[PDB]
């Protein structure tokens, strides 16, 4: 896979911090960054920089609004919910989170979500101000190729 | 009630683990009420059940609270009242709920109605603008026969039980029960409760413009009365309810609606988009951010990140917005402890840009726009009968300006009515009127922000600098700072302007508003015997250099020269009037006067 | 009548106060 969709989904962010002091600064003078300083981190370096040490350099600070404030909101009613304004991609961000951290608690809570969300998208597939379409934003690859299945299958079935 | 009670019974054994964490909280709040009142020489009965703890291990007991919430609330009362005496009864009011949590897409903006969740739970936000009366109302009296010395007991139900459809009891005092005793009633042993009708508008920003703002109304109870000022971003959630008879009354009720939509609710929440809590950490950072000798200059340019310069203006706004103190004279008239600045400028020079972004960080200071109507600081006896026979003086725009700021535009472009209106309310802190009713001296601590334009084009240099707009100089005497915004052409100025309008199409604000709303509650020095010595030298020269220069000054301008430096020490957060404050107050006037 | 016309067992009557008004004859000679 030459990753046509997901490296931009890995272009997103994380707030995190340090454990040591490095003069490698590109973020602006005063090149040794003082430790325990909160820094915005892109996915690509920070996925492996929390691996290379024993004790790694960076500190994984969890964006716990993706862990407590919406985990009950997605527990309530998965028929109309913000999956979108908090994450332009909920999915692979949930995937690559759970590899490094490996928490089985929220590993259950999206397994209930996806069948319920797709329970709309099957039976909703028979045939606006600034952002407000976004309830239907992270579903585009998910159902639209199934929409062309039901479209043409009628067209052979009729005249 | 046999079969309609077993699931009520099964809940009574169920949710006792849900208040494993609240069975302390229900009793700890009332043991000191049994200790404050027993040792005088106070709280209502509020039991915040989180929706999570009920959702976490119950489904059928949970699903009914968001589908049919009409059989299920006096269950949770009935378990709650017997777990108060069984906790505490030995020392010799039903503990109704508050019911906070999340809801999962029931943020129905009342521009939209429901078609499916009628008579259900609903979360509603908006602004209130009605604020009707307060009036008690019985629930139960206690009759008494004087002969044979024995009491009686009777409850009278209304549209306040919220859920059951009771046969109404439209009796006021049923006297002469089945005996020959002239009945009495110990009204001190009776019990009472109050009502308050309030209508809520729509927050007029997320409602797309195809309609005016609509409104519905809510009836609340004793716990949360006198909590909502008119002009607060409130958030309420209660049941949905229709009442009244309609359509099938006795005759001739054609094309007449008969279902008054109401809300009987709980948990009125203010929001901010006074509640700003802060830990030891952030309160110590602002102590560490009180340390530098530059913070008055850093806070100036960290305010409006779109416009160049005007650092005399940019310091003046933050100096005004935090405000200065007024030591009221004991048996004497207090002076003008407010501060009221003014601007004027040749047009399209951002003189109106910075007047409206103060409203986002207003800290409950909602301003008007200055439309030519009487009602800027009055009522003019608007009563609307106050439900058939009562007269009230409903406040226009001074119940909101108290300890806040306002801003109005187009001063010269008004009629004569506002000119006499701002006359009294500036020299006097209050207003009093008997329009059709009674004189009443209601107070208001307010401060204006002005804006006006010169009439004769580009003439601010070729004529008198004074008498320039000819609105009455009583207001000019009652104001101090009259900035004249210059817009002369410098080839590096406009070149720098041309890029800063391009880099705006894509130390911070919430830390800034927390700083002032913490520094509004600390000490006030007022005293240094030599900082008062330098300023009178700093005035008497220009008191002899007032007519030999452009502007004449008055004696009340001396009360400015303390008041600016008074709040300037409030930026320092120190209990001492320093010396450095008598240098910023000098040159700020020196730009306003030269 | 029925329907909760029998009141509660109130420990505070007025006959226990009534005789404690009959004692307000001449006994308080101080004032
Ligand atoms: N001196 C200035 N520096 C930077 N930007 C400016 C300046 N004057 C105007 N602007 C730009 O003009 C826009 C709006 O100006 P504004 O409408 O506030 O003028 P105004 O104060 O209303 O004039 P008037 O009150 O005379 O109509 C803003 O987006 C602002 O960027």
């Amino acid at each position: 896979y030459y990753d046509i969709d997901d490296v931009l989904a890995d272009g997103t962010e994380f707030p995190c911090k340090f454990q040591y002091d490095i003069p490698g600064l590109g973020y602006n003078p005063g090149r040794p960054i003082t430790k325990n300083t909160k820094l915005s981190l892109p996915l690509w370096l920070a996925r492996i920089l929390a691996i290379v040490g024993p004790v790694p350099f960076v500190e994984l600070l969890p964006p716990d609004m993706f862990s407590t404030k919406v985990m009950n909101a997605i527990k309530t009613d998965p028929v109309a919910l913000d999956l979108h304004s908090i994450n332009s991609h909920f999915f692979s961000l949930a995937i690559k989170w759970i590899m490094l951290f490996s928490e089985k608690e929220l590993a259950n809570v999206v397994s209930e979500l996806l069948l319920q969300r797709a329970q709309e998208l099957n039976h909703h597939a028979s045939s606006t101000s600034t952002f407000l379409l976004k309830l239907e934003e992270m579903e585009k690859e998910i159902y639209k190729k199934s929409h062309e299945s039901y479209k043409d299958t009628k067209r052979w079935m009729f005249k | 009630p046999d079969a309609v009670f077993g699931d009520r019974v099964r809940r009574f054994q169920e949710f006792l683990d849900t208040f494993t964490s609240y069975r302390d909280s229900v009793r700890s709040i009332q043991v000191y009420n049994s200790n404050n009142a027993a040792n005088y020489n106070i709280l209502p009965h509020r039991i915040i059940i989180s929706l999570d703890d009920l959702r976490e291990f119950d489904r059928s007991f949970w699903s009914g609270i968001l589908v049919e919430p009409a059989y299920f609330i006096p269950p949770a009362e009935k378990a709650l009242t017997d777990l108060a005496d069984s906790m505490d009864d030995v020392p010799h009011h039903p503990w109704k709920l508050s019911f906070k949590g999340s809801f999962g897409a029931h943020a129905l903006s009342p521009r939209t109605l429901t078609a499916q969740h009628l008579n259900k739970l609903v979360s509603v936000e908006g602004i209130v603008t009605k604020t009707s009366l307060v009036r008690p109302k019985l629930i139960r009296s206690v009759h008494y026969a004087a002969k044979t010395g024995r009491f009686h007991y009777r409850d009278y139900t209304d549209a306040t039980t919220t859920l059951t459809t009771r046969i109404p009891t439209p009796a006021i005092y049923p006297t002469e029960d089945t005996e020959g005793n002239k009945l009495t009633t110990e009204y001190g042993y009776s019990t009472f409760i109050d009502h308050q009708r309030i209508t809520v508008q729509e927050m007029p920003e997320m409602a797309p413009a195809g309609q005016l703002p609509r409104s519905i109304d809510v009836i609340l109870d004793d716990d949360l009365v006198d909590k909502t000022k008119p002009g607060d971003r409130v958030n309420v959630v209660g049941v949905f309810k229709s009442l009244g008879a309609g359509g099938m009354n006795q005759s001739n009720s054609n094309t007449l609606i008969g279902f008054k939509t109401l809300i009987l609710g709980n948990t009125v929440y203010p929001l901010h988009a006074a509640r700003q809590m802060l830990t030891d950490f952030d309160i110590r950072n602002i102590n560490k951010l009180s340390k530098k000798k530059d913070i008055f200059d850093i806070l100036s340019q960290s305010l409006a990140p779109s416009i160049y310069g005007h650092d005399h203006i940019k310091k003046a706004i933050l100096l005004m917005l935090m405000g200065g103190v007024e030591k009221n004279l004991e048996n004497g008239s207090h002076l003008r402890g407010d501060i009221n600045i003014l601007m004027v400028g040749d047009p399209s020079t951002a003189k109106s840009q910075l007047l409206r972004f103060v409203l986002n960080t207003a800290s409950l200071a909602i301003a008007t726009t200055g439309r030519g109507s009487s009602g800027v600081g009055l009522t003019a006896a608007v009563t609307t009968d106050r439900e058939t026979g009562e007269r009230r003086l409903e406040a226009g725009a001074m119940v909101l300006a108290d300890r806040g700021v306002v801003c109005i535009d187009e001063f010269d472009k008004m009629t004569d009515v506002d000119r006499v209106a701002i006359h009294e309310v500036m020299e006097q802190q209050t207003v009093t009127i008997a329009k059709a009713g009674i004189h009443t001296t209601l107070n208001a601590r307010c401060s204006v922000i002005a804006a006006a334009n010169p009439v004769f084009g580009q003439y601010d240099v070729n004529r008198d600098p004074h008498q320039n707009i000819a609105l009455p100089d009583s207001l000019l005497s009652r104001f101090d700072l009259l900035f004249v915004v210059t817009d002369d052409i410098n080839e590096i100025r406009d070149r720098s302007i041309s890029e800063h309008v391009l880099r705006t199409h894509r130390v911070t604000i919430p830390f800034l508003r927390k700083y002032v709303q913490y520094a509004k509650e600390r000490v006030i020095p007022q005293l240094t015997q030599e900082a008062i010595n330098v300023i009178v030298k700093n005035y008497t020269d220009l008191r002899n250099d007032d007519n030999t220069k452009k502007s004449p000054i008055t004696a009340r301008t001396l009360e400015t020269l303390i008041r600016l430096a008074t709040a300037h020490a409030k930026v320092r957060l120190s209990k001492t009037v320093n010396k450095v404050d008598a240098k910023v107050a000098a040159n700020l006037l020196r730009f306003a006067l030269l | 009548m029925s329907a909760a016309l029998p009141s509660i067992q109130l420990p505070v009557d007025y006959n226990n106060l009534f005789n404690e008004i009959t004692d307000f004859l001449v006994t308080f000679k101080q004032d």
